[PDB]
RNA sequence: GGAGGUCAACAUCAAGAACUGUGGGCCUUUGCCUAUAGAACUUAUAACGAACAUGGUUCUUGCCUUUUACCAGAAC
């Protein structure tokens, strides 16, 4: 479950916007009116702090790299989709000395 | 007196009263749906896709032979 | 041959859908004078 | 040449003799075959010993086909064999 | 071609592939079902109970003069196979292939048959043995 | 019977199943200068084995 | 369309099954309007 | 009001690559009329045509796997579904017809319009079917027991397109009558109308993300946003009518085929035009056959295929090498509307 | 309390040759492994019926002016 999934709410934000952001989910999901929130309170101690909140949020992605194993897997689908005679003439020759018993060249 | 100039608006017809006519084909079917998871030489001689359907190739064959 | 058994048969179709009401009498000679022709011409390969 | 009574396996026969190679039916094994048309006959193979070598030929039509390193036959003339 | 020339394919269809009968979508088996060729038990829990204690038999294969090997050989419908039922029957104690029907059988429970074709056939086909312990 | 098309001297008579025989295949296979022409295969034979 | 309405009739007549008695007048009818064009075609073709 | 001309000279919008002619794939014998592509594994196509045929394409080499038949008259509409095995066709002879994809045969009939249905869309999440045609009425269908549950009395003539979304407006469509309405289902009422069209809304398309449409016209290419209703942005658009179809990557191009055959490549966020193209006719064709009869993008959003009026798919792939030496298009100048 | 009833309601009856409950271990409820108890009815020349009807859609035919009514095979 993410931060945001948590919260039930959606996905740069600044440190402004954090305190916002726990400030909105306060005036909604207020315990003292209404586990959950321990969520809400880690998330916005370092979200409350630009830096942590954007180092967090650094590190939908998985989701792409899903879009890209589509794009790898098209890859490879499309590009793979895009001397006997005279053999052959040389032991007719040979097997027809042997009928007429003419000796053999030294092959 | 002829042609059409509009067509009839299914709304009249969802504001009318229901028969109730049981027809054959709403008869329960398919009831349960699917979820995914040195003779020769006296003689005198010798020794391509058009995008239309009247000069294609096929049809100058079919009038050539149904024709006779 | 198989063309001509072809012919005779859509001949017999013939008198068939044409003749919806034009009579038996009609029909008859129409059904003989084909088989008459088919025979005769053929008289002897029938058989096979 | 459909006249001609001698068959090929005999002139192999014959050459072989004076290599002084021996060539042995095998009697289950056989390898797919690729010929002009695309689609792969199937033949049964012999193998030919000098004196404690085996080497395994397939003929069809008038040929000696001879397995590459890999794998798969590939044709050779009848002279280019030496095992 | 001209038209385009040079990196465009231009293919024109007709026929097919992939004969028409061909799912198109392939319908997910979760389960793997050998009925069709045999019928033949596939989990730990289903096997018969054994009531002599399988564990027990085991420990006799280490003494190499206990065990013995008898094969069973006769002509068509001698009852070799309903006989290794009898056997069978006796020894597990709940066998879920009876029907109430061959279990105070008018048809023959026949155990070791075990292939679509031998029971349509009627016959016995490929030899199939068990193992078990009894007493003397 | 039905399947393949034929009939038991006693038994009924149906439709094809597969109309269809009309389709031959020419190869050297079953060329009749490589088949020996002993007992006649009659019909009985196909429908017991 | 009309042109394959008029091929796929056409080859369904050629086998004779069900084919009513009007669809086999209009099919000729379709016929005969396509093998006049083939033949005009043919004509002009000369001529240029 | 100059302060929104100032205010669009700021932003210089989102570089793209331009598209190019991959490959072309003859194969009907009529028109093409839909495309709908494999929600899922991007095997391939189904293609309606105007032969009454279906014909599935493979995606990757283009051959053709299989044909459909099963309807006496043109098909306008193709819809396949993902979380079922099913594909809902659609066509002129008044019928909706389902489509097993394990068996490849006719399971349900949907009836009920009173004359050709042009527009089939499947709710994402209520296994429902929504229908549409020159009856002037969207008909949601229920998809087991194929009884038309809900109608939805509303345009004042044909309705040409109709989407499905999942949460509200989960209907929105666009008819002759030049407007698009956005749906509340349950209560079975408009509940927002956008008029800001001025002739037929012929098109539509659903972005993949942002939760918006956009809406077509003869000349004027708008969007809209869903939820409040709002116009969200319009597209730089000169004469380019009529405008068949419209599609949009998952990368925010707004593709728009035309009926003059030139192909108007967009940018989603902006409105700005970064490519034109004209499609070449064909060996034999006419000049009045070239145009662009739909469209779509695999799931992937870096191929294009459009069926055309000239009997012919055709793929279009997206160039590689691009980048900024010379991908630049029209280059973003707002002339005054 | 026992026997019944041309009484009713509610369950269940086509499947990994297949049921359910419980004890313990691992993952993290599901699921896998291990231990234990009980399994009515229906099934092997396969099935509740030792019997045997009809209808719908889609193909193939057959009658053959067209529709109902149909001919006889298949799949769902
Ligand atoms: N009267 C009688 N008939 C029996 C007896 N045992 C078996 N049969 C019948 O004879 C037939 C043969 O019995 P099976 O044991 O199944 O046949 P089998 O021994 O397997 O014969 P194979 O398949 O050749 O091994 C069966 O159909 C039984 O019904 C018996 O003890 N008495
Ligand atoms: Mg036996
Ligand atoms: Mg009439």
């Amino acid at each position: 479950l993410n931060l945001y999934d948590v919260l039930e709410l959606p996905t740069y934000d600044d440190l402004p916007q954090i305190k916002r952001k726990y400030r909105t989910l306060a005036l909604k999901y207020h315990p003292d009116k209404h586990h959950k929130f321990h969520l809400l309170s880690t998330a916005t101690n370092i979200l409350t702090n630009a830096d942590v909140r954007p180092h967090y949020d650094r590190w939908r992605k998985t989701n792409d790299i899903e879009r890209n194993k589509l794009i790898q897997k098209l890859e490879e689908s499309e590009s793979s989709t895009i001397d006997l005679l005279q053999i052959q003439r040389h032991g007719e020759l040979l097997r027809k000395l042997k009928h007429f018993n003419l000796p053999y060249g030294d092959w | 007196h002829r042609p059409q100039l509009e067509a009839r608006s299914g709304a009249k017809a969802a504001a009318y009263t229901p028969t109730g006519i049981e027809h054959a084909r709403l008869l329960p079917g398919h009831t349960t749906l699917k979820y995914r998871k040195s003779w020769r030489k006296g003689t005198a001689f010798g020794r391509g896709y058009i995008n239309d359907m009247t000069k294609s190739e096929y049809h100058q064959e079919f009038l050539h032979k149904h024709v006779r | 041959s198989e063309e001509e058994i072809k012919k005779f048969d859509s001949r017999i179709r013939g008198i068939l859908m044409a003749s919806g009401s034009t009579t038996f009498t009609k029909v008859a000679a129409k059904w003989n004078t084909s088989l008459i022709s088919l025979f005769t011409y053929f008289r002897e390969a029938i058989v096979a | 040449l459909g006249k001609v009574s001698s068959s090929f396996k005999d002139v192999v026969e014959d050459y072989c003799l004076e290599k002084g190679y021996l060539i042995s039916k095998i009697p289950n094994r056989y390898t797919q075959l690729p010929y002009g048309r695309d689609q792969d006959c199937i033949v049964p193979l012999f193998e030919i010993r000098n004196g404690k070598k085996k080497m395994e030929v397939a003929l069809k039509h008038d040929i000696l086909w001879v397995e590459d390193s890999s794998g798969t036959f590939k044709p050779i003339y009848l002279w280019a064999l030496d095992l | 071609e001209h038209p385009y020339g040079k990196e465009v394919e231009v293919l024109m269809e007709t026929k097919n592939t992939q004969s028409p009968q061909t799912p198109l979508v392939e319908p997910v088996t979760e389960r793997t079902k050998l009925q069709e060729h045999t019928i033949f038990t596939q989990l730990k829990k289903n096997i018969p109970k054994t009531r002599y204690n399988r564990d027990y038999m085991l420990s006799m294969a280490n003494i190499p003069e206990r065990i013995i090997n008898v094969g069973v050989i006769g002509p068509l419908h001698s009852g070799k196979t309903s006989l290794m039922d009898l056997l069978v029957i006796d020894s597990h104690k709940r066998i879920p292939d009876m029907s109430k029907n061959v279990e105070l059988g008018w048809k023959p429970l026949r155990y070791l048959d075990n292939l679509k074709q031998e029971i349509d056939r009627g016959l016995s086909i490929k030899l199939n043995g068990s193992t078990l312990l009894c007493t003397d | 019977g039905k399947a393949l098309n034929n009939a038991i001297p006693g038994g009924p008579k149906f439709e094809p199943l597969y109309p269809r025989e009309e389709e031959e295949d020419y190869n050297e296979f079953n060329s009749i200068d490589r088949v020996i022409f002993r007992v006649p295969i009659r019909s009985e034979y196909k429908v017991a084995f | 369309a009309w042109v394959s309405a008029a091929h796929y009739n056409r080859e369904r007549i050629k086998r004779g099954a069900h084919v009513e008695k009007t669809m086999v007048k209009k099919n000729l009818g379709r016929l005969t309007r396509l093998w006049i064009k083939n033949e005009q075609e043919r004509q002009r073709q000369i001529q240029k | 009001i100059v302060n929104r001309y100032e205010k669009l000279l700021s932003q210089r919008p989102e570089w793209h690559a331009p598209w190019k002619l991959s490959r072309v794939i003859n194969g009907h014998l009529g028109w093409v009329r839909c495309v709908a592509i494999d929600p899922v594994d991007n095997e391939w196509f189904i293609t309606g045509s105007n032969d009454t045929t279906m014909k599935v394409w493979d995606l990757a080499t283009g051959k053709l796997k299989t044909t459909l038949a099963g309807h006496v008259m043109t098909v306008r509409d193709v819809a396949v579904s993902d979380r079922h095995p099913y594909l809902f066709s659609v066509s002129e002879d008044k019928t909706v017809k389902c489509w097993d994809l394990e068996k490849n045969q006719i399971i349900r009939d949907y009836y009920g319009h009173l004359s050709g249905v042009r527009t089939v869309s499947i709710h994402p999440t209520l296994d429902l079917i929504a229908t549409a045609g020159r009856d002037s009425v969207i008909k949601l269908w229920d998809m087991r027991t194929r009884i038309p549950v809900i109608t939805l009395v509303g345009h004042k003539g044909p309705i040409n397109q109709v989407q499905c979304t999942p949460v509200d407006p989960q209907v929105v469509s666009s008819s002759t009558d030049a407007t698009v309405r956005l749906w509340d289902v349950v209560a079975g009422k408009t509940m927002k109308v956008l008029t800001h069209h001025k002739r037929s809304v012929r098109a539509t398309a659903l972005h993949p993300k942002e939760f918006s449409v956009a809406s077509a016209c003869t000349d004027d290419i708008r969007s809209w946003g869903l939820a409040e209703g709002s116009l969200l942005t319009n597209f730089e658009s000169e004469k380019t009518g009529i405008i068949n179809t419209l599609s949009i990557n998952q990368d925010d191009v707004l593709f728009a085929g035309g009926d003059n055959g030139v192909l108007s490549f967009y940018d989603y966020k902006s409105g700005h035009k970064y490519q034109s193209l004209a499609t070449r006719e064909m060996v034999g064709s006419l000049e009045g056959e070239r145009s662009v009869l739909c469209s779509t993008f695999d799931k992937t959003g870096l191929r294009l295929i459009t069926g055309e009026a000239d009997k012919s798919i055709k793929i279009w792939k997206q160039d590689e090498t691009a980048t900024k030496e010379s991908e630049p298009g029209l280059a973003w100048n707002p002339n005054l509307s």
